[PDB]
C-alpha cells in the first residue's frame, strides 16, 4: 500500500517518482540498524525508517501528505474503527468536504488545533505525535552510499550556501562552477574529469540551464558507468528547478533526490543582504550605505511576498540579485549626481516601481503593490518605520562610513522577528494569510482523501 | 562531355561541383574580370584562382576547387578588417559589389537608409535616401581606377559621418542666430535639422527651467509648429517628408513642455524632465563625432552620427518614453533590452525608434532564415558597432535558438567584462564598445539569455494619442475627436466581430487606414467623410455578412456622416462579356476602390460566388473607362511546382532557366513594343494560398515592389502590374500576409439566379459553330424562374454523393439542354409549334433531371421525377417527333459458353442503355463526368462499354495511385493539342481519382476543364485544348480524401446504383444459359438457379453486414466470380446430372460467400439448406455441410465430388513426399485444414486468381498455401524484406512475362513497412499489373521479341501483355491479427479488397482442436 502511495506521488510530478531497488535498500536499512511485542516494534521501525528516507525527496506539501497518509495507514489497521471515523470526519472538515463534530487525548489537541484554524499545527500534530525523527541535508548525505545528489528548489530560492556550510562543516573543499555557456560546459567537463580522476567535491548550478548536456552528456556520464571510485569524502552534487522543464527520468532514478525548502526569515534575509555587501564607491558612507540598507529591506519584503502566490502577488514572479544590483547602481547614480542632499525620492520611487522592479511584471495590481512597497520603503522621511518593530533614523551630517555602518548593523542586530513576519511585516491582512492557509489545508486534505480512497 | 567555350552548351550530359565552380567563375569574370583595379588583393586571388581554374578546365582538381572556395571565404574574412558591412550580403553579392560605376541597389542591405549614389564626372558627390532625400558631401570624393573598393567605401562612410556633423553644426548655428526652421529646412538633410532642433529645444527648456516660466517657449514652439504646418503643403515630396518627420518631433516638444508647465511643484517638473530624453552638446572636446551625448533618467549615452534619411518616425507617447528609459537603463551597464507581451504592441518599432533617435541605423531580424545569416549579421554588427532586434524570436527553431542564445550570451559577457575581442564563429572578432543586442518576444526568453537581459512588458500603446498626432501631421481640423472615434471603432470591431483567424484590428491596420487616407483626402477633402470612406475601403472587403451588418450599424452610430461614370462602365462591361445585382455591384465597387488604392489583392469566398466574373468585369470596365489596353493572365499555382512557377535553376549547375512568372516579369520589365505607357498587366493566381508559394513575393506585396529571384536578379514591379490571388479559405495563412495584402471576402453568393440562367445559355450559343430566334424564345419562356427556383430549392432535400450546391450544377443542365436541342435541328422545320414546345420542355426536363438528381439514389431519383412532374420516369424522344419509352430500346444478346470469362462483356439491360445514352449525351456536351457508387456496381464497366462500342471516342488507359495521365496522352495526341484521329474525339479515363493524397493532379484536371488548357512547364507557354474530355469514378464518403468543390463543380455528378434483383436475375440468367449451352439437357433449369443466386446474394447482403466484421462486404462481382467458377467446373468435368449440378452450385456459392466467415458457418449452412429447399426441391440434394461438399480435381483428370478417404490418403502421401523433398514442418493434418486447402486449390486454379488470408497466428495459412502451391505446380517467390520492393516486383513481372513463369507471391504483413508499399501493391492488384514500376524501351523491345516468337498498335500490344501477366500470376497476402492499424488499413483498402478473394481461416474450434 505505501509503495502504491509513493507511485501515486510520482504520478503527480516528474521529480517525485521512485524506483524499487531504492525501496528495497531502505527496507533492509530497517534491519541493518518494544511496542508491546517484537513484530510491532519491527513494523514501527520500518515506518520510521521509510518515512525518514523518503521524506526529504519532497517539498513541504508532499512530505506532510505522506506523513499523514502513513499515520492513517498505521491507525486504520492497529487502532479501532471509531478512530478511523473521527479521522476521516476531521480530514473532511479540513478540506471543507465534510461537516460534523468528531466523536470524542491527543485527538482533543487535534480538535483544538482545527477549531483554531491553525492548520500547520494540525500537520505538526501528525508529524510529532507519530514520527519521532526528522532528517536534514547532513542526515541525507551521511546516510546514503550514493555519490550523486539532486537538490531541486523553486526559483528565487537557492541552497548553494547550505552546501557550502555543509562542506565547511565536513572539512572538505567545495568547487562552485555555474553553467550557461559553452565555455562553462568545457569548464564543467574538465572539472568533473579532474574530480573523477583525483578527487574533491564538485557542485554544478542549474544543469537545467544545460538540459542539452542532460540528455546527451550527463546521460552518457552517469548511466554508462557503475559506482565511482571509492575516494575518501569525495561526492558529486547537482541542483535543478522544480517549476521548469522536466529533466531525464533515468538520471533522476540513478541519483538520490532532495528537495530544499525556502528560508523566508525577513530579518534573516535583511541580514544576509546586508552582511554580503562590501560598501565602496564614490559616495563612501554619507548616504550610500543608508540607501543600500533601504534597498536591502525593500528586496527582502519583495522577495518574501512572492512566496504567497494567490495573495501576496497575483502571479508567481521571481526577483533576484541582479534586480538588487541595478537598483543599487541607480541609487548610487542619483545620489552622486545630486549632491544638494535634497534627494528626489520621487525619481527613485518611479524608476524602481516602473523600470527596475516593474519591468518583468505584467498585471496592473502587481505594479500597484510594488509601487506601494517602494513608497513605504523609499519614502525618505526623517523618521520611518520599515516594520512595526523597527524605526530607522536618517544619517546625521557628522559621521563617517564606519560609524554609520556600525549603527545600521546595530539597528539590524537588536531586532527580533515576530512569528507573524509573513503577515505583520509585509503589510498584509491576517484574513488573507488565513485564507491562504485554509486553501493549502484543503489541497493537502483533498490529496490525502484521493490517496486513501484507492 | 559538353563543349567548353564560361558558357556551357548541352549541360545535361564531382561534375556538379565543377560546373558550380564554372558558374561562379562566369559571374566572377563577368563582374571583376571583364571594375577590376578596385580590388588589388582580390585581383591577386583572381589571378591565382585563374591559374587553378585553367588547370582544372581529378581528385587534385577537386581539392583545388575546394581550396579556391576557402580562399574566397578567407578573402572576405580579410575584407572584414579593411568595410565590415558585407555581412549583410551573400558571397556572390559581395563579389559583384567588389566588382561605383554601374553598380547600385545593394547599399540598402548594408546601410539601411540610402538608395542610390549621386555621381558627377567619376567623382562621388552625395547619396540619395530611400525616401528621396538628397545628401551632399562636404568635399566631393574624386574616384580613381586604382582605389580599392573598401577604401572608397570607407572614405564615403567617414564623409557621410563628417557631413552629417558639419550640417548639424551649421543648423545649430543658424538656429541660435535667430533663423527660423522653415529657412534651414530647405538646405540640409533631415537628420542634421532634427538633431539641431532637439539640442536647441533641450537647451531652451533647461535655461527656462532654472526659474519658473514655460509659456514663452511654449508659444514659440507652437508658432513654429504652425509655421511648419503652413509650409508643408507648399513643398516638394522630399521636403514634405522632412517637414512631416520634423513636425512630429515638434509636437513631441510641445507635449513635453505642456506637461512640464502643468507641474505644481518644481520637484515634479524636475522628475518629469528627467523622465524625458535630453539632447546636450559638449563644447570642450575636440573630437567632433562624440560632441553630442544622450541623457535620459540620469544615464548617459553617446551619439554615433550615422545617416538615417527620412524613415517613418514613431509618434511620441509616454509608453514610448518609458521603453526608451528602460533601454537606457539596460544599456548603461552594457546589458541588452528584452521585450515581451502580446503581438502588435510595437516592440520592433520602439527598438527602431530608440536606435533612430540616437542617429544609428538598427538592424532588424525576422524569424520564422537559418543560422548562417544570423551568425554573419551578428559578427557584422559586433564589428561595426550598430544595434542588432530579434523579431518573433520565440518562433525560431530550437537548435538555432540555442546557438544564437549562446552567441548573445557571449556578446553580453563581453559587454559586461569590457573585452576588446570577442570569440564568435570560431574567430577572435573585435568587439566594439558601442554594440547592443535587443530581443522582442510574443513563450519567454531562455533562462541563460534571461539572466543577462532586462525583460520589459508593453501593452497596446496610447493609440488615441498616436492617431491624434498623426491626424495633426496631415492637417485635419479636429484630430483628437476623430482619433478617439477611430480608436473606439477599432476596439469595438475587435470586440464585437467573430473570432475569424484573419480578423486583425490592431495598431498596424489603423496605421494602414491612416496611410491610405491620403489620396482619398486629397480627392474628397478633410473631415469625417474622408476617414469613414478610408475605413470602409480598408475594412469592408474582409468582413462577412453579419460582420458587415455590425460594421454598418456601429459606423452609422458613431460617425455623423453617412462616380456614376464608373458605374456605367461596370454595367457596360458586364453586358459586353455576358455577366450579370446589388451584391455584384457592391463587390465591383469594393474591388475598384482597392485596385485604385492597393497594388495587390487576394480573392476569397465560397466556390463559384463570381470572383473571376467580378475581376474580369472590373478589368473590362477599366479598359473602357481609362482607355488602357488590358491584358489578363490567370495562373494555377499548385499544378506547377514552386521552382517551375518562379524560375527553375538546377542546383547541380546553378544555371538559370526562366519560369513562366519569370518570363512574364521579364516581358513586363523589358517593354519591347512600348505599349506599357497605357497598359496594366494582371496575373491572377487561381489556387489555394500556400505559404511556401506566396512568401517569395513578400517584398512584391509590400512597399518594396521588387521581385527577389534566386540568382540575384531584381526585376521591378511597376504600379500598373497588380497581382491577384483567387482562393477558397484562409486556413494555412500567416497574419503577416493577411495584414500586408488587401483581402476581399465573398461571404455568400451574389444570388441573381434569374440573371445567372442567361449567361450560361448565351455563352453556350457563343461556343457553337430564322429558327434560332424562335428556339431561343422557346427556351427562355420555358426557363420560368418562378418554377425553377422552387425546383432548385426542393432539390436540396435529396441526398447527394459528392455534395455540390445547386447553384454550381446549372452549367451541366444548360449545356446538356442546349446540346440536346441543337442535336434535333434538322427535324424542326416540318412540325407544329405544340410538338416543338412539348419536345423542348421534355428535353429541358431530362437535362434538369440529370443535373439536379444525378448524385442521388434510384429511389431518390424516382421521388424527384414524381415531384418535378407534379411541379415520366423513363421518358425519351425517338426519331415526325414522338414520345416513346426507354424500355423499347433494349436489344437481345446470345453469347458463347467461353465468352463468360471475358470481363469486358456486359449484358444490356434498361439501366445499362439509360446510362450509356446519358453518358454519350454528357460527353458530347464537352462536360466532365463523374460516376459514383458502391464498389462493383459497374462504373468502370459501363464507361469501358460506352467507350469501346462508339465511333466518336477513343480510350486512354491510365492507372492512378497515391502518387502520369498526360504521359500516355502524349502518345495519343498531336501538337494547340489535337486528338490523333480526325473524326473520333479523345476522352481521359481517370480511374481511382480518390487515390492521390493531399493535390496537384486534381487541380490539373480542374485546369484542363475550366480554362480548357494548361501551361507547358519546360516551355512556359499556354496551349489550348480542343477535343479532350475528362471522366472519372469513385465513392468519396465511403473511402477509408474529400475533394475541393472547385474541381467537382465543373463536372457533372451522377450516381450509379446497384442492379435490381430482376436485372441481376436477367443478366445471370443469360450467363447461366451461356454456361448451360455446354450441357444442353438441363437448359430448362435456368430460371431457378438464377433466382436462387440472386436471393442468396441479397440474403447474404442483408445478413452478414459490415457492422459485424470489416471485410463483410458483398457486391455483384461475387456473382460473376461464382458463374466463372461454375463454368470452369463444368468445362473441366465429366457428364454431370441434376444432383451434380446442384451440388456444384452449392459448393461454389459456399466457397464464394461463406469463406469470409469464421456460428456464422452454421448460419450459412442453414441459409443454403433453406434456399435449396425453397428454390430447388430436387431428390437427394444433400452436400451442403462443410464436410459433405468436397469438390476437387486433384484425384483425376476432371472436376467432381470426392470421397473423404481417398482424398486424405492422397494428401498424406503428397505431404510425406513434400516433407522428403521440401522444407519439413511437423504438421498435423485435420479436417479443417483439408477443407481450407480444398478452397485454396479451387481459388488458385482460377485464371487471374488473387487471394488474401485472415486468421490468427500459427494457424498455418502460409504453410498450407506453400503446400498447395507445390501441389499445383506454381513457382514460389518470397519477398526478402521502396527500391527493393520495386525491383522485386519488376523481377516478378519480367520472369512471369518473358519466361512464361506461373508464380505464386506470398506477401506477409511483416513485409509492408510504409504506405508506399501498400500503394504499390494496390496498383499492382487493382488492374493486372503496374507498368509504372531506357528500361521502358528495353522492356518494349523484349515484349515485341516475345510476341513475335509466340499486333502493331500499342493498345493491342498493351492489352495482350496485360492478359498474359494476368493469366500467369497469382499473389497471396498473409495477414494476421486484424486489430492492427496497418492490418486494418490493408484489409479495408478498396484496391486490394476487390480483386483478392477474402479468406478468414479464423481460430480453432473445439472439435478440430480435439483431433
Ligand atoms: N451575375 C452572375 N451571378 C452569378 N454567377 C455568375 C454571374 N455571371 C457569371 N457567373 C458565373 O459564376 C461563375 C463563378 O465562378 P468563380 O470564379 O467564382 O468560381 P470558383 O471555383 O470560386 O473560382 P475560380 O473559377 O476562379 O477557380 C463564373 O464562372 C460565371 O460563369
Ligand atoms: N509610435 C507609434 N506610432 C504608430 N504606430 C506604432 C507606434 N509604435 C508601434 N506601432 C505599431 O506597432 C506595430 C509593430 O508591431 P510589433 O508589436 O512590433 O509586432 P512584432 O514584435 O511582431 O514586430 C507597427 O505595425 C506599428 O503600426
Ligand atoms: N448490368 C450488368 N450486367 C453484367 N454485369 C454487371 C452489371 N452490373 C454490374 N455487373 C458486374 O459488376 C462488375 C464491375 O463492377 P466495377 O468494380 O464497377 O467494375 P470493374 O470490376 O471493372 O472495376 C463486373 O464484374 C460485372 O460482372
Ligand atoms: N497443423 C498445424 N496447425 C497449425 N500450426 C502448425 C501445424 N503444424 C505445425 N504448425 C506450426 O506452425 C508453423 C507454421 O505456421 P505459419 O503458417 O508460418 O504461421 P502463420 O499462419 O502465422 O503464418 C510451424 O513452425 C509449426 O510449428
Ligand atoms: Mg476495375
Amino acid at each position: 500500500k505505501i509503495f502504491s502511495m509513493l507511485e501515486k506521488f510520482g504520478q503527480f510530478h516528474w521529480f517525485y517518482g521512485i524506483s524499487i531497488g531504492q525501496f528495497l535498500s531502505c527496507f533492509k536499512r530497517v534491519f541493518i540498524k518494544a511496542a508491546r511485542t517484537r513484530v510491532d516494534e519491527i513494523l514501527w521501525l520500518l515506518y520510521q525508517e521509510v518515512y525518514c528516507q523518503f521524506s526529504t525527496a519532497l517539498d513541504k506539501k508532499f512530505k506532510m501528505i505522506m506523513a499523514m497518509t502513513m499515520f492513517c495507514l498505521y491507525k486504520f489497521d492497529i487502532e479501532s474503527e471509531q478512530y478511523k471515523e473521527a479521522v476521516l470526519t476531521m480530514i473532511g472538515v479540513l478540506s471543507e468536504s465534510s461537516d460534523g463534530v468528531p466523536k470524542l487525548d491527543d485527538l482533543r489537541y487535534l480538535w483544538d488545533y482545527v477549531t483554531t484554524k491553525s492548520y500547520i499545527s494540525a500537520l505538526n500534530w501528525f508529524k510529532n505525535e507519530f514520527f519521532v525523527d526528522e532528517w536534514n541535508i547532513a542526515d541525507v548525505v551521511a546516510n546514503s552510499e550514493n555519490n550523486y545528489f539532486t537538490m531541486a528548489s523553486e526559483r528565487d530560492v537557492d541552497g548553494t550556501f547550505k552546501l557550502i556550510e555543509l562542506a565547511k562543516a565536513s572539512k572538505e573543499s567545495l568547487k562552485i562552477i555555474p553553467l550557461g555557456s559553452i565555455e562553462n560546459l568545457n569548464y564543467a567537463q574538465e572539472e568533473i574529469s579532474k574530480s573523477k580522476i583525483e578527487g574533491g567535491w564538485i557542485l554544478l548550478q542549474n544543469i537545467q540551464m544545460s538540459l542539452s548536456w542532460v540528455k546527451t552528456y550527463l546521460h552518457k556520464h552517469v548511466e554508462e558507468t557503475k559506482a565511482a571510485e571509492e575516494h575518501e569524502k569525495f561526492k558529486m552534487f547537482m541542483t535543478c528547478h522544480l517549476t521548469g522543464d522536466k529533466l531525464p527520468a533515468p538520471l533522476l532514478q540513478r541519483t538520490d533526490r532532495v528537495v530544499y525548502e525556502d528560508i523566508p526569515g525577513i530579518l534573516d534575509t535583511v541580514k544576509d543582504l546586508w552582511g554580503s555587501q562590501f560598501f565602496t564607491g564614490k559616495i563612501s558612507g554619507v548616504w550610500s550605505v543608508y540607501c543600500t540598507f533601504l534597498l536591502s529591506w525593500f528586496h527582502a519584503l519583495i522577495t518574501a511576498r512572492t512566496r504567497l502566490v494567490p495573495h501576496g502577488f497575483s502571479k508567481k514572479y521571481y526577483f533576484n540579485d541582479c534586480d538588487f544590483q541595478f537598483a543599487s547602481v541607480y541609487l548610487e547614480n542619483v545620489l552622486a549626481t545630486n549632491s544638494t542632499n535634497n534627494i528626489p525620492w520621487a525619481q527613485v520611487r518611479d524608476h524602481i516601481a516602473t523600470i527596475v522592479y516593474g519591468g518583468k511584471i505584467d498585471e496592473e495590481k502587481d505594479l500597484e503593490v510594488v509601487a506601494k512597497l517602494c513608497a513605504h520603503v523609499f519614502c525618505g522621511s526623517d523618521n520611518l518605520q520599515i516594520v512595526p518593530g523597527v524605526r530607522i533614523p536618517q544619517p546625521l551630517l557628522q559621521q563617517s562610513e564606519e560609524e554609520e555602518r556600525a549603527r545600521l548593523t546595530a539597528i539590524l542586530s537588536n531586532t527580533i522577528e515576530p512569528a507573524d513576519s509573513l503577515s505583520s511585516w509585509l503589510q498584509l491582512p491576517r484574513e488573507s494569510i488565513l485564507d491562504y492557509e485554509r486553501l493549502q489545508a484543503k489541497e493537502v486534505a483533498s490529496s490525502t482523501e484521493q490517496l486513501l480512497q484507492e | 562531355q559538353y563543349e567548353v567555350i564560361k558558357l556551357v552548351r548541352e549541360w545535361d550530359v564531382i561534375q556538379v561541383n565543377w560546373v558550380e565552380v564554372q558558374f561562379y567563375w562566369l559571374d566572377l569574370y563577368g563582374i571583376l574580370g571583364e571594375i577590376q583595379n578596385f580590388l588589388p588583393l582580390e585581383t591577386s586571388k583572381f589571378k591565382s584562382l585563374t591559374s587553378e581554374y585553367k588547370m582544372i578546365t581529378f581528385d587534385t582538381t577537386l581539392k583545388l576547387t575546394i581550396d579556391s572556395l576557402k580562399m574566397i571565404k578567407s578573402s572576405l574574412s580579410t575584407f572584414l578588417e579593411r568595410f565590415p558591412r558585407f555581412y549583410f550580403l551573400g558571397n556572390d553579392d559581395l563579389l559583384k559589389i567588389i566588382g561605383h560605376d554601374q553598380v547600385s541597389k545593394f547599399m540598402k542591405k548594408m546601410f539601411g537608409s540610402i538608395e542610390s549614389i549621386i555621381f558627377f564626372e567619376d567623382s562621388i558627390t552625395g547619396v540619395r535616401s530611400v525616401e528621396g532625400e538628397v545628401l551632399n558631401l562636404n568635399e566631393k570624393i574624386e574616384l580613381k581606377d586604382s582605389i580599392q573598393a573598401q577604401e572608397w567605401l570607407n572614405i564615403l562612410d567617414t564623409e557621410i559621418k563628417l557631413s552629417v556633423f558639419t550640417q548639424f553644426r551649421d543648423c545649430l548655428g543658424q538656429l541660435k542666430d535667430g533663423t527660423d526652421i522653415e529657412v534651414v529646412v530647405s538646405k540640409y538633410i533631415f537628420q542634421a535639422i532634427l538633431l539641431s532642433a532637439q539640442v536647441m529645444w533641450t537647451e531652451l527648456v533647461e535655461k527656462c527651467l532654472q526659474t519658473n516660466e514655460f509659456s514663452k517657449y511654449w508659444k514659440e514652439v507652437d508658432m513654429k509648429i504652425k509655421g511648419l504646418l503652413d509650409k508643408l503643403n507648399k513643398s516638394s515630396d522630399n521636403v514634405k517628408k522632412k517637414i512631416e518627420a520634423l513636425l512630429v518631433e515638434y509636437l513631441h516638444f510641445n507635449n513635453v513642455i505642456g506637461q512640464l508647465k502643468n507641474c505644481s511643484t518644481k520637484e515634479e517638473a524636475r522628475l518629469l524632465w528627467a523622465k524625458v530624453q535630453k539632447f546636450y552638446q559638449k563644447n570642450d572636446t575636440l573630437d567632433d563625432l562624440n560632441s553630442v551625448f544622450i541623457s535620459q533618467s540620469g544615464y548617459l549615452l553617446q551619439y554615433k552620427f550615422e545617416y538615417i534619411g527620412i524613415p517613418e518616425r514613431l509618434i511620441y507617447t509616454p509608453l514610448l518614453l518609458v521603453g526608451f528609459a528602460t533601454l537606457t537603463d539596460s544599456l548603461h551597464q552594457k546589458y541588452g533590452g528584452c521585450f515581451f507581451g502580446p503581438a502588435g504592441t510595437g516592440k520592433t518599432e520602439t527598438v527602431k525608434a530608440f536606435g533612430q533617435n540616437l542617429g544609428r541605423v538598427v538592424v532588424v531580424f525576422n524569424c520564422d532564415f537559418d543560422y548562417q545569416v544570423l551568425s554573419r549579421l551578428l559578427v557584422g554588427i559586433t564589428q561595426i558597432g550598430a544595434w542588432g532586434c530579434f523579431d518573433e524570436f520565440n518562433r525560431l527553431d530550437e537548435k538555432v535558438l540555442s546557438a544564437v542564445s549562446a552567441n548573445i550570451q557571449q556578446i553580453q559577457n563581453g559587454l559586461q567584462v569590457g573585452k576588446s575581442h570577442i570569440t564568435l564563429l570560431e574567430e577572435e572578432t573585435p568587439l566594439s564598445p558601442h554594440t547592443a543586442v535587443f530581443i522582442t518576444l510574443n513563450s519567454e526568453l531562455p533562462e541563460n539569455l534571461k539572466k543577462s537581459f532586462r525583460e520589459f512588458s508593453m501593452k497596446s500603446p496610447q493609440s488615441g494619442t498616436i492617431a491624434e498626432m498623426i491626424l495633426q501631421i496631415m492637417g485635419f481640423e479636429d484630430s483628437k475627436s476623430l482619433a478617439s472615434k477611430i480608436v473606439h471603432f477599432l476596439e469595438l470591431l475587435s470586440s464585437k466581430c467573430s473570432s475569424m483567424n484573419h480578423y486583425h484590428f490592431g495598431l498596424r491596420t489603423l496605421k494602414g487606414v491612416l496611410r491610405n487616407c491620403s489620396p482619398l483626402v486629397s480627392e474628397f477633402g478633410e473631415g469625417e467623410k474622408t476617414v469613414v470612406e478610408s475605413l470602409k475601403r480598408v475594412i469592408l472587403p474582409s468582413l462577412g455578412d453579419t460582420d458587415e451588418l455590425v460594421f454598418k450599424d456601429e459606423l452609422s452610430k458613431i460617425f455623423d456622416s453617412a462616380s456614376k461614370a464608373i458605374v456605367q462602365c461596370l454595367k457596360d462591361a458586364g453586358q459586353r462579356s455576358g455577366f450579370s445585382s446589388e451584391e455584384f455591384l457592391k463587390k465591383c465597387m469594393q474591388f475598384y476602390y482597392m485596385q485604385k488604392t492597393q497594388q495587390a489583392l487576394i480573392l476569397v469566398g465560397k466556390a463559384g460566388c463570381g470572383k473571376t466574373a467580378t475581376w474580369k468585369t472590373v478589368i473590362d470596365a477599366m479598359a473602357i473607362f481609362d482607355g488602357h489596353a488590358n491584358v489578363v493572365y490567370v495562373i494555377d499555382t499548385k499544378v506547377l511546382t514552386k521552382e517551375s512557377l518562379y524560375g527553375s535553376m538546377l542546383k547541380a549547375t546553378l544555371e538559370w532557366r526562366d519560369g513562366l512568372f519569370t518570363s512574364i516579369l521579364r516581358r513586363v520589365n523589358d517593354d519591347i513594343t512600348g505599349t506599357f505607357k497605357n497598359s496594366r498587366i494582371w496575373v491572377v493566381f487561381d489556387s489555394d494560398l500556400d505559404p511556401e508559394y506566396v512568401e517569395a513575393m513578400n517584398s512584391v506585396l509590400d512597399d518594396n515592389k521588387i521581385l527577389t529571384l534566386p540568382n540575384g536578379e531584381r526585376l521591378p514591379i511597376p504600379p500598373n502590374f497588380r497581382i491577384l490571388f483567387e482562393t477558397d479559405n484562409l486556413d494555412h495563412t500567416t497574419p503577416a500576409t493577411i495584414t500586408r495584402c488587401g483581402l476581399l471576402w465573398f461571404s455568400t453568393d451574389v444570388c441573381s439566379i434569374s440573371s445567372k440562367i442567361d449567361h450560361l445559355l448565351n455563352k453556350s450559343y457563343e461556343a457553337l459553330d430564322f429558327e434560332l430566334d424562335k428556339l431561343k424564345d422557346l427556351i427562355s419562356d420555358s426557363f420560368d424562374m418562378a418554377s425553377l427556383t422552387n425546383i432548385f430549392t426542393c432539390s436540396n432535400d435529396l441526398v447527394h454523393i459528392l455534395g455540390v450546391r445547386t447553384f454550381n450544377k446549372l452549367e451541366t443542365a444548360v449545356q446538356l439542354a442546349v446540346h440536346l436541342i441543337s442535336s434535333y435541328r434538322q427535324w424542326f422545320q416540318n412540325l407544329d409549334d405544340k410538338s416543338l414546345k412539348d419536345v423542348i420542355t421534355l428535353l429541358i426536363k431530362r437535362s434538369l433531371l440529370y443535373a439536379l438528381a444525378g448524385d442521388s439514389t434510384g429511389e431518390s431519383q424516382r421521388a424527384f421525377i414524381q415531384t418535378i412532374n407534379t411541379y415520366s420516369d423513363y421518358s425519351t424522344i425517338v426519331i415526325k417527333l414522338s414520345f416513346s419509352s426507354f424500355c423499347s430500346e433494349i436489344p437481345s444478346v446470345s453469347l458463347e459458353a467461353h465468352e463468360v470469362m471475358r470481363p469486358d462483356i456486359v449484358i444490356p439491360t434498361i439501366d445499362t442503355i439509360k446510362h450509356e445514352k446519358i453518358f454519350y449525351d454528357l460527353l458530347n456536351s464537352k462536360r466532365g463526368i463523374i460516376l459514383c457508387g458502391p464498389p462493383g456496381s459497374g462504373k468502370t464497366m459501363i464507361m469501358n462499354n460506352a467507350l469501346r462500342n462508339s465511333s466518336l471516342y477513343d480510350v486512354v488507359g491510365i492507372n492512378f495511385s497515391k502518387d502520369h495521365i498526360l504521359s500516355a496522352l502524349h502518345r495519343h495526341t498531336n501538337y494547340t493539342l489535337l486528338p490523333k484521329s480526325d473524326i473520333k474525339n479523345l476522352v481521359l479515363f481517370c480511374d481511382e481519382i480518390n487515390l492521390p493524397k493531399l493535390q496537384n493532379v486534381v487541380l490539373f484536371l480542374r485546369q484542363l476543364m475550366e480554362k480548357q488548357g494548361f501551361w507547358k512547364t519546360p516551355e512556359n507557354k499556354w496551349v489550348t485544348i480542343e477535343r479532350i474530355h475528362i471522366v472519372g469514378a469513385c465513392n468519396p464518403p465511403t473511402d477509408p480524401i474529400p475533394m475541393s468543390e472547385r474541381f467537382t463543380r465543373h463536372a457533372a455528378i451522377l450516381y450509379l446504383g446497384y442492379p435490381s434483383g430482376k436485372s441481376l436475375s436477367q443478366i445471370y440468367e443469360i450467363y447461366y444459359k451461356a454456361i448451360f449451352k455446354l450441357v444442353p439437357e438441363f437448359r430448362s433449369y435456368t430460371e431457378p438457379f438464377a433466382r436462387a443466386s440472386v436471393h442468396l446474394y441479397n440474403e447474404c447482403k442483408a445478413r452478414y453486414s459490415t457492422g459485424l466484421q470489416s471485410h463483410y462486404l458483398f457486391s455483384p462481382r461475387e456473382l460473376t466470380r461464382l458463374v466463372r467458377g461454375v463454368y470452369t467446373a463444368i468445362n473441366t468435368g465429366p457428364r454431370q446430372t441434376l444432383r451434380s449440378l446442384i451440388r456444384l452450385w452449392a459448393y461454389e456459392a459456399w466457397r464464394i460467400f461463406a469463406d469470409r466467415l469464421v456460428k456464422e458457418k452454421n448460419s450459412f449452412e442453414q441459409l443454403l439448406y433453406e434456399t435449396v429447399d425453397k428454390y430447388l426441391p430436387n431428390q437427394d440434394l444433400g452436400n451442403i455441410s462443410s464436410t459433405s461438399l468436397l469438390f476437387s480435381g486433384l484425384l483425376s483428370l476432371d472436376f467432381k465430388e470426392v470421397n473423404k478417404t481417398d482424398l486424405v490418403n492422397f494428401i498424406e502421401e503428397r505431404f510425406k513426399t513434400f516433407c522428403d523433398e521440401e522444407l519439413e514442418v511437423p504438421m498435423v493434418i485435420h479436417e479443417s485444414m483439408v477443407d481450407h486447402i480444398l478452397r485454396i486449390d479451387r481459388a488458385l486454379k482460377q485464371v487471374q486468381g488473387h487471394m488474401m488470408l485472415i486468421g490468427a497466428s500459427r494457424t498455418g495459412k502460409t504453410i498450407l498455401t506453400r503446400f498447395v502451391a507445390w501441389l499445383n505446380g506454381l513457382k514460389i517467390v518470397q519477398p526478402k524484406i521502396l527500391s527493393d520492393f520495386d525491383m522485386i516486383l519488376k523481377k516478378a513481372i519480367s520472369d512471369c512475362s518473358l519466361k512464361e513463369s506461373r508464380t505464386c507471391l506470398i506477401i506477409d504483413e511483416s513485409n509492408i513497412l510504409e504506405t508506399a508499399f501498400l500503394e504499390r501493391m494496390n496498383t499492382l492488384l487493382a488492374n493486372a499489373d503496374i507498368p509504372d514500376l531506357e528500361e521502358y524501351d528495353k522492356l518494349l523491345n523484349n515484349l515485341r521479341n516475345k510476341t513475335r516468337s509466340l499486333l502493331d498498335t500499342e493498345q493491342e500490344l498493351y492489352d495482350w501483355f496485360v492478359g498474359e501477366i494476368a493469366k500467369n500470376l497469382h499473389v497471396v497476402f498473409t495477414i494476421c491479427d486484424p486489430t492492427n492499424n496497418k492490418s486494418s488499413a490493408m484489409i479495408s483498402s478498396p484496391a486490394l479488397f476487390n480483386r483478392c478473394i477474402i479468406n478468414w481461416m479464423g481460430d480453432w474450434d473445439t472439435k478440430t482442436m480435439s483431433q
